[PDB]
């Protein structure tokens, strides 16, 4: 880990990459004021109780985290994002901006690629949310390189689901809307589940949105998940 | 640290190897006095002999060393030596037994034999000391933490050779100057170089004092060591 | 797998692999930075590459802001130019206060210098690929430009170059002060100092560029800042209207 | 200075018979010349068929009958549920009240 | 050649997997749980005779209530017993009463655990059978190995000849064995076990009551034990 | 985090070879060629300040460093590892001296903890050697003046002159011919002068040799007038300017 | 913190680093305790690739512990002093908290403890040492010896000996010692200790050692002289035809 | 591929996989075989207990760790007793700081984020024992599946050991009876009981080989062994 | 408070120390040793704090008795005394003193010259001829200022003691229920059981 390998790569970083590529399909949509999160949930069996498996997460109030690759790996960072905002909080009063945020995970990932006693995170992480001046959507790889983006996807369906982004980037300069991204959000984990289909799945959605939810994270639940499951479903027959 | 499949230390045994390739030094025992005598490692004409020291260190005003090894290392180790007899003559004031100065160096070598994943320190010393409840004494450590007493000993290059000359030559009733050139001797048949010069050497006494009844040492002088060259059929 | 080649201990020839392959690292991210002095100010460009449509390109930077009056170029992977770039902001916050000046650009440069030599010493820690390209006006100096890398090696320079075409650049630049006879940049506007900087850029990479394709900041004195796309046109169509 | 000390007032009346045993108090609490409730119970049941009250100072009369409750939940896991007998219970609670030799607990206490 | 606290593609830690192998190679401890006691018994194994058999000491007193048999590297059992009578001690003193057998047992085992803050840098190279009687469970028997894991048994057998002493407590255990019958028992397997011929000097009794607490069994008392048993297998 | 090769990184081989100091010492031989020679009232350190690029700038590299108002350095070998020797140097000067006695080291002494410092990265665990060797050139009331070379092993010695790296072998046959013990200072510089004549390829000037001298108090770098028991440093280094007028008459 | 763990376990059972220590034992020089009626004898030997020593000042081979209670080695000589240091400390402070000095059983009991800890802790190898403990428990004339090695086991000897070539005299005390009658004498219990150490020394000469430990504080080492009285008589007397 | 990459779990093999973990994941598969089931009123734990001997115990493999929450384990017993223990605690701190009965979801999460630092630590080891979890709390009841890589998973029923698969296969065909028996304690084991038994090559499963916990809306987590459990066979 | 006299005759070294154990109000013990013998030739006395006055004397004797076992060997009374100063020294400076005040009295069989060293619990030492800690000092000193003779034998160092007793039984507000005497020279320690009735 604290090794390079003679191309300047970090070899058990690209490992890690690996695991992320394994790993269930994740999204993030960056809207007008808002952003929308999505992922796919592998239902192992029937015995799983629908509903019950939260993998979106929260941060502070008003920032989201989901993640792709070990589970555990994700959620030992959002711990550790969830410090690092509380201390933010603390000292300078404000709610942690989403750059700031950004920041914060990005040097904690980095620094578990810097010694042969530790290990890289088997997790890309994309989170966002909305601060003090407009929304933001990220992404981190294991090496803890991160950036802001539009719309970003990672796990195994990341190539299918990348080119259904380009393509909502290229056919809305202007801007798509927080119910939008919500519905668009399901048809590109369904479009993304093609590479991943020896399973049922189920999906998930939260976000992020001035005028849907003040500023605040929340879960997309009830007929507003329906309504998104539904246009999904839709336009893939 | 660790055990050889035979029962020996590895980083012990390759110390003591490091060792034999040192400048050669020899601690002779008299009825009144004792000599220390040690070899520099190959030398220049360049190389300042005046302010230099390298073999022989003083522990104590009674108590000296000569050094085959790694210089760095002995430093250390002659630096805590000093500081172990500061405490004891503050503890009780007087003068620290050459034994028990003995007795702890070696225990430090022993510790970096037994734990820590430490190297061990690549030094052997010879100590020539006097004090009043054994009189003149001849030790020598290893970097295994043993230590011994003697009449006459060698450390470092040619030990065998050297051995085997000091058991010829060497008797109980020795005064001091014999000892001193029976030292002189044994380094000029067992040198790498073509023959024994002053810039080459350094020496050192453990005498009683001339005229006073008190221990003095003396650590030769570049001339003193040119000058006793010449009375001993070296020049 | 010989350790020698895996840590940071000696190889039999005297060489640490490690921070070789550090070095290499450098060079990850295809991109060239330039720095020169002008007069009074100091003027870092580098290439903009943002080859995702999905990214935010406002967000793609190599430049930081290390302090009010130093600014900071990285070649090298973003994570540990963003390690390089929060320690060197703690680094000079931290001297502000204990000593009651503002740090200088080459006493930051010689700090991380001596913090990437630990790594190329301490076996726990490996170097960071990175080289970093210190800027300001210093208060006593003047117009400053100081590199670090991995080796832990800094100097200070009449200008410079980093990235993979570095040779090209140094020897366009050596070729225009051979000729120019002085060590700077003799112009009294930084908007100038910039426009040499590109025309310099273009002509040792034979190639054009847009207002994305392109970063830049300036360092005068009391201020370090980044021009934004729009600040990079204009002197873009300034360079247009000569060369 | 600040007195980490104070005083609620209260009264405790233990009485053994031959197959039977009271712990009586009354519910009053107070501070100074104040009534701070009339019904605050402090005479409590701890599992196991035993009955606590420790009176004094109210908050480390709390805080003593919450580690005995735990002291009781844990000796059930560590000790594959056995009943902890009265004299068992008693030993333990002289180790919690003297393991505050330095900055006692200020109750009486009874079981 | 890589870790202490590492597991193999089976699942099984090697170092636990052969700290086992190191108390096979050990002398033989058995241990025979009744409703009148538990016996235990063991084979000194002298490795000479000039060795004073007597200061062979491989049944140990935990408290009056509690008795220990060790086999294999036994060294390592004097941090096992001195924590198992400290443990027992303690209970009483914070709770005015005896410890349970299996809670002590489990504690000698939270202790076998500590290898790899984790202050032991090896598991233990010993196996124990710690026998006892409280008030609610009665009179108990449990293997411990390094591991931390321990059983209950109603015969166990450890050491060198655990295998084929184990089949023979299979075949002659059975839930009415008084305990001079058990103590007759443990006599005659470990005489089929060990490599030596039994004796008073090269094998030793013990056993714990509820009325008498452990004792250990004096040679005299254990020869008597011997010229009984060869008597009542010599009939049939 | 934290720090896990607790273990000597350096060991003793079956030959009795520390192998990370040979390898330390191969990369001073790379390493460009410094130099040291003591007259009757002075001493000269030099070496040449190999530029990489003419854009960087000579001047802002110290390769000569002052150690004390009386003691220099110069080096071969990894110049960031001599840097952070420098900085350990001068902050042992007064740790371990000046706030005890009030008065700077003598050179023995200050060179023997420097030589501490480096014998410590040769037995501490999760370290490799030092890869420089030292000429330390200094002067002290009770002592004079003395020079001293120190190595990876944190082994030292007197030198009445000597060189290291790169053109080490012929440079110290040169001065062999060259010294006696009767040289005044203006001699030494100029010997030293052509010594490292021999070392250098390109340009050899006042701009890519640096040079310093442990001579007379020079009282007019004092920064003060009015203590006349201190006439101030014997350290100096010599200026471009300086450089090139003895360059013209060699 | 270096808690890298030095002693582990081999598939076949066995712990290697402990092992090797019992080999460094084997290359010690021999050593060997025979105790009487009335007494207990120990006894050693010196090696030869050097003899130009110093005789005085040399640390001989038997250490007292305490005034009642002697401790012999073999294996390194270095490792043994540190056993030598604790063991001592150890003694005063039985003393300091029980008013009574230590039993030769309890000294025994925790210098073997030492070797055992030092069997099982990150960073450390194993003692190169055995040991052999003899002496008397204060007011009591039953004679102790006792014997530990690197693992940490200890027991009681009616005689035995370790280090080089003790398989030999082992074969030798086996066959002389009887157990219904041990050498009722300090005379003739020396003169079961000399005969078997003459099978691996060589000479009677600068080399055999021999220390006599009686009940309440009475140990006496013997002379050159006083050795070479038992090395004369037995040569001569047990060669007949 | 599989070479140098399974020396520790600080090492990423160049699949992506970490070696050790899956190991530990072994220790499962050759454990004892537990069943977990709920309804809406109940949950039920069945766990086979293993014996090493005809002559010795049939080793303990049900956990209480509060009033409301308990589970079964299978591979690494004193694994099993490390994590119960820190359950207990966690649902002690609940209960002291808060007077709140801990969720069996945050159960969940804990367990996760303990057993996770295991598979980030040098000179560590991952946990080698599965965990099923079972309570009742503000929400009804849960089971819970605890994996050693720190994967846990909330479901209606399952099974983890030895032959798992059979327990698994005849719960998820079961489903829509078992999640049905509300306000029926015994119809809920006996639906446990009679899917343990679709994972038994052994036998007959007898009465010391039965081990039964229960937990729910008015019945405290309890656990029956031998002469308790003789009425379910 | 308590009684530790010492005086130096010219072969010999006297130790005198008194017998009573006082606490509150009553006398608990008219027979207290209030010595400790630290090597053949070297014996202290102490007076001072009742816990702290038994402990120190018999942690230094531990001390002692170590380095004697550890070098077969006995140290003379000077570097005793020298190892209890800085003891003392130390203690003074610590969290809880020790308030203990000694003499010792040693013969040096090096030099054959008996020795009597004064320390308080400051860590202050001197050499005397004669000496005492606490109140009687207050009455010896200057008696023995008069009857005292650096060549005196062993007896007369005995009737030397018994005047400064006699004076100190007259003129002491306490009972310290006599003392125990004990001479140290070159034959060792000893004592001189039947003081108190002479």
């Amino acid at each position: 880990n604290s090794v390079f390998s003679p191309d300047g790569r970090n070899f058990q970083v690209e490992y890690a990459v690996k695991a992320v590529e394994n790993g269930t399909t994740s999204i993030g949509i960056k809207c007008n004021d808002g952003v929308v999160f999505a992922v796919e949930k592998l239902i192992t069996s029937k015995l799983l109780v629908p509903q019950k498996n939260v993998k979106i997460q929260v941060v502070d109030r008003h920032i989201g985290c989901v993640y792709s690759g070990l589970i555990p790996d994700g959620r030992h960072l959002v711990n550790r994002g969830r410090e690092e905002a509380a201390s933010f909080k603390k000292l300078y009063k404000t709610p942690i901006p989403i750059p700031a945020f950004a920041d914060r995970l990005g040097q904690y990932v980095q620094a578990h690629t810097l010694y042969n006693s530790v290990r890289p995170f088997g997790v890309s992480t994309i989170f966002g949310g909305v601060d003090k001046n407009g929304a933001h959507l990220y992404m981190l790889e294991p090496s803890g390189s991160y950036w802001g983006y539009k719309g970003a996807a990672t796990g195994k369906g990341r190539q299918s689901a990348k080119a259904e982004l380009e393509k909502l980037v290229d056919h809305h300069p202007e801007g798509l809307s927080a119910r939008e991204a919500v519905k668009q959000a399901a048809k590109i984990i369904y479009l993304a589940h093609e590479d991943n289909k020896e399973k049922d799945f189920e999906l998930e959605i939260s976000w992020c949105s001035l005028s849907e939810t003040n500023g605040l994270h929340k879960f997309v639940k009830g007929d507003l998940l329906q309504e998104a499951i539904d246009f999904a479903q839709k336009e893939i027959n | 640290t660790i055990f050889s499949p035979e029962g020996r230390l590895y980083q012990v045994e390759y110390a003591l190897e490091s060792i034999s390739h040192a400048g050669t030094a020899i601690g002779i025992m008299a009825s009144d006095g004792i000599v220390l005598a040690a070899e520099r490692k190959v030398t220049s004409t360049l190389l300042e002999q005046d302010t230099s020291t390298e073999k022989l260190y003083k522990l104590n005003d009674k108590i000296a060393v000569a050094v085959a090894g790694l210089t760095a290392d002995a430093e250390i180790l002659i630096n805590t030596a000093r500081i172990h007899a500061q405490n004891y003559l503050k503890t009780y004031n007087e003068d620290i037994p050459v034994e028990i100065l003995v007795r702890r160096l070696s225990d430090i070598k022993q510790g970096y034999t037994q734990h820590g994943g430490l190297r061990p320190f690549g030094v052997s010393f010879i100590y020539a000391g006097y004090d009043d409840r054994y009189g003149y004494q001849l030790y020598t450590s290893n970097p295994s933490g043993n230590y011994t007493g003697w009449k006459a000993i060698s450390v470092g290059a040619n030990t065998s050779a050297a051995q085997t000359l000091l058991q010829m030559d060497y008797k109980d009733d020795m005064k001091v100057d014999d000892a001193i050139e029976l030292a002189l001797k044994t380094l000029s048949k067992t040198t790498d170089s073509s023959a024994l010069t002053y810039d080459r050497l350094e020496f050192a006494t453990i005498r009683k004092g001339a005229n006073d009844g008190e221990v003095y040492q003396k650590i030769f002088k570049p001339q003193e060591i040119k000058d006793i060259l010449v009375k001993t059929g070296i020049t | 797998a010989g350790y020698d080649r895996h840590i940071t201990i000696f190889s039999p020839e005297g060489r640490l692999y490690q921070v070789e392959y550090a070095f290499k690292a450098t060079n990850q991210t295809n991109i060239n930075s330039l720095a020169v002095r002008g007069k009074d100010c100091t003027v870092v460009i580098s290439q903009k590459k943002v080859p995702d449509k999905l990214l935010d390109p406002t967000t793609v930077s190599y430049i930081f802001c290390i302090s009010r009056t130093i600014g900071m170029v990285v070649n090298g992977p973003i994570p540990d130019a963003r390690n390089a770039a929060l320690r060197a902001k703690a680094e000079a916050a931290e001297f502000r206060y204990k000593y009651g000046y503002d740090m200088p650009c080459d006493v930051l440069a010689k700090r991380m210098a001596n913090l990437s030599q630990i790594y190329t010493q301490r076996a726990y820690m490996r170097p960071l690929g990175v080289i970093l390209t210190f800027v300001s006006v210093d208060e006593e100096l003047g117009p400053s430009i100081y590199k670090t890398d991995p080796a832990g090696y800094y100097v200070g320079y009449k200008a410079t170059a980093t990235g993979p075409k570095q040779q090209e650049i140094t020897t366009n630049l050596e070729n225009h002060f051979k000729k120019s006879k002085i060590d700077h940049i003799n112009e009294e506007s930084w908007e100038k100092v910039v426009e040499f900087a590109i025309t310099h850029m273009i002509d040792a990479l034979g190639t054009e560029f847009s207002k994305n394709d392109l970063e830049v900041g300036v360092a005068t004195k009391d201020k370090f800042f980044t021009l934004s796309a729009e600040n990079i046109e204009e002197r873009l169509v300034a360079i247009a209207e000569q060369d | 200075q600040f007195n980490p000390y104070g005083d609620n007032g209260g009264t405790i009346l233990g009485i053994a018979g031959e197959d039977f045993a009271v712990l009586a108090g009354d519910t009053r609490n107070i501070t100074d010349y104040s009534i701070n409730s009339r019904y605050e119970p402090k005479v409590f049941d701890c599992g196991d068929n035993i009955v606590m009250s420790a009176n004094g100072f109210a908050a480390d009369g709390d805080a003593l009958v919450k580690r005995f409750k735990n002291s009781v939940k844990w000796y059930h896991f560590d000790h594959n549920d056995k009943k902890l007998s009265i004299n068992s219970a008693a030993r333990n609670i002289q180790h919690l009240l003297y393991g505050k030799r330095f900055f006692p607990y200020y109750v009486h206490t009874i079981i | 050649d890589r870790g202490v606290s590492t597991f193999s593609p089976e699942g099984r830690l090697f170092q636990v997997e052969y700290s086992l192998e190191a108390i096979k190679l050990g002398s033989t401890a058995i241990g025979i749980a009744t409703k009148e006691g538990v016996v235990l018994g063991v084979e000194k194994r002298a490795t000479s005779p000039l060795l004073e058999s007597d200061s062979i000491e491989k049944i140990v007193e935990i408290d009056r209530h509690i008795g220990c048999a060790m086999s294999g590297l036994t060294a390592d059992a004097r941090s096992m017993i001195e924590h198992a009578r400290t443990a027992a001690v303690t209970h009483n003193l914070y709770y005015d009463e005896d410890i349970n057998v299996e809670s002590l047992t489990q504690s000698v085992c939270d202790l076998a655990l500590r290898f790899g803050e984790r202050l032991m840098s090896r598991p233990f190279g010993v196996a124990l059978l710690i026998a006892g009687h409280d008030a609610d469970d009665g009179y108990q028997l449990f293997h411990a190995e390094p591991s931390g894991t321990f059983y209950r048994y109603n015969a166990k057998a450890i050491g060198s000849g655990s295998e084929g002493a184990q089949a023979e407590l299979l075949n002659e255990w059975h839930s009415s064995l008084t305990l001079k019958e058990a103590e007759l028992l443990v006599l005659k397997i470990l005489k089929q076990v060990m490599e030596e011929k039994l004796d008073e000097n090269n094998a030793q009794l013990s056993c714990i009551t509820k009325q008498d607490g452990f004792k250990i069994y004096d040679n005299e008392k254990t020869a008597e034990l011997i010229k009984e048993l060869k008597e009542k297998e010599a009939a049939e | 985090m934290t720090d896990r090769y607790s273990f000597s990184l350096t060991t003793f081989s079956p030959s009795g070879k520390l192998g990370q100091i040979d390898y330390a010492l191969t990369a001073v031989k790379q390493g460009v060629t410094s130099l040291g020679i003591k007259a009757t009232n002075g001493v000269v350190i030099a070496t040449e300040k190999k530029s990489s690029s003419p854009l960087a700038m000579s001047e802002t590299l110290s390769k000569v460093s002052l150690l004390t108002p009386d003691i220099g350095a110069v080096y071969s070998g990894m110049g960031p590892d001599y840097r952070v020797l420098v900085d350990k140097s001068r902050k042992v000067a007064h740790t371990s001296y000046k706030r005890i006695y009030g008065e700077y080291p003598p050179t023995k002494l200050l060179v023997s903890e420097v030589a501490k410092i480096m014998q410590e990265a040769t037995q501490s665990g999760g370290v490799r050697p030092f890869g420089v060797s030292l000429l330390i050139a200094g002067h002290d009331e009770f002592n004079g003046f003395s020079l001293y070379q120190v190595d990876p092993s944190g082994s030292y010695f007197p030198w009445k002159a000597t060189a290291i790296g790169k053109g080490s072998v012929a440079a110290k046959t040169f001065l062999e011919k060259r010294w006696n013990d009767e040289l005044e200072l203006e001699d030494a510089i100029h010997i030293a002068l052509l010594t490292l004549k021999e070392s250098v390829e390109g340009e050899f000037n006042g701009d890519t040799i640096e040079l310093a001298i442990i001579g007379d108090e020079n009282p007019d770098l004092l920064g003060y007038t009015g203590i006349p028991t201190d006439k101030g440093p014997r350290f100096r280094k010599l200026t471009s300017q300086e450089i090139n007028d003895r360059l013209e008459a060699l | 913190g270096y808690d890298r763990a030095l002693s582990i376990f081999s598939p076949d059972g066995h712990i290697f680093q402990v092992e090797y220590a019992l080999e460094a034992v084997k290359r010690g020089t021999c050593a060997v305790g025979v105790k009487g009626k009335n007494c207990v004898v120990l006894g050693c030997e010196r090696r030869s690739t050097l003899k130009l020593q110093d005789t005085r000042i040399t640390p001989s081979k038997v250490s007292k512990i305490d005034s009642h209670v002697v401790l012999s080695f073999s294996g390194l000589n270095a490792d043994s002093r540190i056993l030598i240091e604790k063991a001592r400390v150890e003694a005063q402070s039985h003393r300091l908290t029980l008013e009574d000095p230590v039993t030769v059983e309890y000294l025994t009991r925790y210098v073997a403890g030492v070797q055992q800890r030092y069997t099982q802790s990150g960073g450390v190898r194993p003692f190169g040492v055995s040991t052999l403990i003899a002496g008397f428990d204060p007011r009591d004339d039953e004679p102790k010896l006792y014997q530990t090695e690197p693992s940490g086991i200890y027991s009681s000897w009616s005689a035995q000996t370790i280090g080089r070539n003790s398989k030999t005299v082992r074969e030798f005390l086996e066959k002389n010692y009887d157990r219904k009658e041990p050498p009722a004498t300090v005379e003739e219990c020396v003169k079961l200790t000399v005969r078997s150490l003459l099978e691996v020394v060589q000479t009677g000469a600068k080399n055999i050692e021999i220390t006599v430990v009686k009940p309440d504080s009475d140990i006496v080492a013997l002379s050159s002289e006083e050795i070479n009285q038992y090395v004369t008589q037995i040569e001569q007397e047990k060669q007949e035809q | 591929f599989r070479n140098n990459y399974d020396g520790d779990t600080v090492t990423f093999s160049p699949t992506g996989r970490l070696f050790q973990v899956e190991y530990a994941l072994e220790a499962i598969k050759q454990g004892s075989v537990t069943v977990g089931l709920r309804s809406n009123t109940h949950a039920v734990l069945v766990a086979l207990k293993r014996n090493a001997d005809e002559l010795s115990s049939y080793q303990k493999k049900i956990i209480k760790c509060d009033e409301h929450m308990g589970l079964s384990l299978a591979g690494l017993a004193p694994d099993a007793r490390v994590l119960s223990n820190y359950l207990r605690q966690q649902c002690n701190y609940s209960s002291l700081v808060f007077n709140r009965k801990l969720a069996v979801e945050r159960a969940g999460h804990l367990l996760c984020d303990k057993a996770q630092k295991n598979t980030q630590s040098y000179g560590g080891r991952p946990y080698g024992v599965g965990l099923l979890i079972i309570g009742y709390d503000k929400s009804g009841a849960h089971l819970l599946e605890f994996q050693p890589s720190g994967n846990v998973t909330e479901l209606y029923g399952t099974a983890i050991g030895a032959r798992s698969q059979g327990a698994k296969t005849y719960l998820e065909r079961t489903l829509d009876t078992f999640i049905k028996i509300d306000g029926n304690p015994d119809e809920l084991i006996k639906a446990g009981v009679e899917a343990i038994s679709q994972s038994l090559r052994d036998e007959s499963l007898t009465v010391d080989n039965l081990s039964i916990a229960i937990v729910g809306k008015d019945t405290p987590f309890t656990i029956y062994d031998g002469e308790a459990v003789a009425k379910y066979i | 408070m308590d009684i530790i006299l010492g005086i130096r005759v010219q072969d010999s070294v006297i130790l005198a120390s008194s017998k009573a154990v006082t606490r509150g109000i009553s006398v608990l013990k008219d027979s207290d040793d209030k010595t400790r013998q630290l090597s053949p030739h070297t014996l202290m006395s102490f007076a001072g704090e009742a816990g702290d006055t038994v402990q120190f004397a018999e942690y230094i004797q531990a001390n002692i008795q170590l380095y004697s076992i550890r070098e077969d060997y006995e140290l003379s009374p000077q570097a005793v005394s020298s190892f209890v100063r800085q003891e003392l020294a130390k203690s003074i400076r610590s969290r809880r003193p020790y308030q203990v005040n000694v003499l010792i009295g040693g013969y040096d069989k090096k030099k054959n010259k008996p020795e009597l060293y004064q320390i308080d619990y400051l860590g202050t030492k001197v050499e005397l001829p004669y000496g005492a800690h606490g109140y009687s000092g207050f009455y010896t000193f200057s008696l023995l200022d008069h009857h005292y003779r650096p060549d005196m034998t062993t007896e007369e160092g005995l009737d030397l003691l018994k005047l400064c007793v006699q004076e100190l039984e007259k003129r002491m507000p306490m009972d310290f229920k006599g003392v125990i005497v004990k001479i140290v020279d070159k034959d060792g320690i000893r004592q001189v059981d039947d003081f108190q009735a002479q």
